[PDB]
């Protein structure tokens, strides 16, 4: 079998709240490795997470998320955990799974990802003042809201796919 | 204090066949206390997760092809590609694995110029026009899904004061 990484438990929070990532790994050894999470903020930087040796015994975090972030590992169900607290917006990414070469280099094989979505506090405060109808029209006028600039993603898209369909054509 | 990890240009636009340098300089030295230097370079294609290419500065990672090289020593580093196929456009981040806490460079985006026409696609192997085709799903699927969750955002304080009110 070839590698595989499969993160999961990725969503939505509030600011202050917890959440707990997974990652279930397939096709090597997972025990004989070191394993880390990786994030990508959606500035599209990656900032490292926490490391965690072969074994359990050592942990490494960068400041940021040190005393919220805990990282955690189950050698005999393969499967990598980041235990999140204290959530800011900062830390609103996609969050990776990689394993590591220990000595050698440091994320080899990385997983497809999951995404976890902190929310704006400013909003829960906003709309507590707010009626029940004046709640539920603006919860009603979303989802059209969604759904149109899903489509008008669909059509840049189309547009882009094109000039290559039609460059493939002329052959 | 934290090593910072700078690399210039942030956008290559480049063509096919073209020689392209991508520098990446540490704000500190990054020889870690083993002796070792853990600069590392990392290809990630929009939508899609990073991977590896180059270790401890020089070392090509299993399957990567021989037209990358990378190379430096002290603050600067140099990952070159001799002759760029439509496989290597991408954003190529640098890494320093060397001195707590390990950081990632900004990324620099290597990318086709193409100015306002679609004509330097007629020079292309219909093999790498369909590369490029599918590498535009990733692109939009991460998107939408940015819109997904944006809109949760926006629903979830909504349904939370409901059920609260």
């Amino acid at each position: 079998m070839e590698v595989q990484l499969v993160e999961s438990g990725g969503g939505l929070v509030k600011p202050g709240g917890s959440l707990k990532l997974s990652c279930a790994a397939s096709g090597f050894t997972f025990s004989s490795y070191a394993m880390s999470w990786v994030r990508q903020t959606p500035e599209k930087r990656l900032e490292w997470v926490a490391t965690i040796s072969s074994g359990g015994s050592y942990t490494y975090y960068p400041d940021s998320v040190k005393g919220r972030f805990t990282i955690s590992r189950d050698n005999a169900k393969n499967t990598l955990y980041l235990q999140m607290s204290s959530l800011r917006s900062e830390d609103t990414a996609m969050y990776y799974c990689a394993s590591a070469y220990d000595g050698s280099y440091y994320f080899d094989y990385w997983g497809q990802g999951t995404t976890v979505t902190v929310c704006s506090g400013s909003d829960y405060e906003f709309l507590k003042s707010w009626t029940v109808e004046d709640l539920q029209k603006r919860l009603l006028a979303l989802d059209p809201m969604m759904e149109q600039e899903i489509e008008e993603i669909r059509q840049k898209y189309q547009s882009k796919r094109q000039p290559i369909l039609d460059a493939i054509e002329a052959k | 204090m934290d090593v910072l990890m700078t690399q210039t240009p942030l956008s290559l636009p480049v063509s096919l066949g073209d020689q392209a340098s991508i520098s990446c300089r540490s704000s500190q030295s990054i020889v870690h206390s083993n002796g070792n230097t853990y600069l590392e370079w990392y290809l990630q294609k929009p939508g899609q997760s990073p991977k590896l290419l180059i270790y401890k500065v020089s070392n090509r990672f299993s399957g990567v092809p021989d037209r990358f090289s990378g190379s430096g020593s002290g603050t600067d580093f140099t990952l070159k590609i001799s002759r760029v196929e439509a496989e290597d456009l991408g954003v190529y981040y640098c890494f320093q694995g060397s001195h707590v806490p390990w950081t990632f460079g900004g990324g620099t985006k290597l990318e086709i110029k193409r100015g306002s026409d679609y004509e330097f696609l007629k020079s292309w192997t219909v093999e790498d026009l369909q590369k490029r085709l599918l590498a535009l799903d990733p692109m939009m699927e991460q998107e939408i899904e940015e819109i997904r969750q944006k809109y949760q955002c926006k629903r979830q304080p909504i349904l939370d004061a409901i059920e609260a009110k």
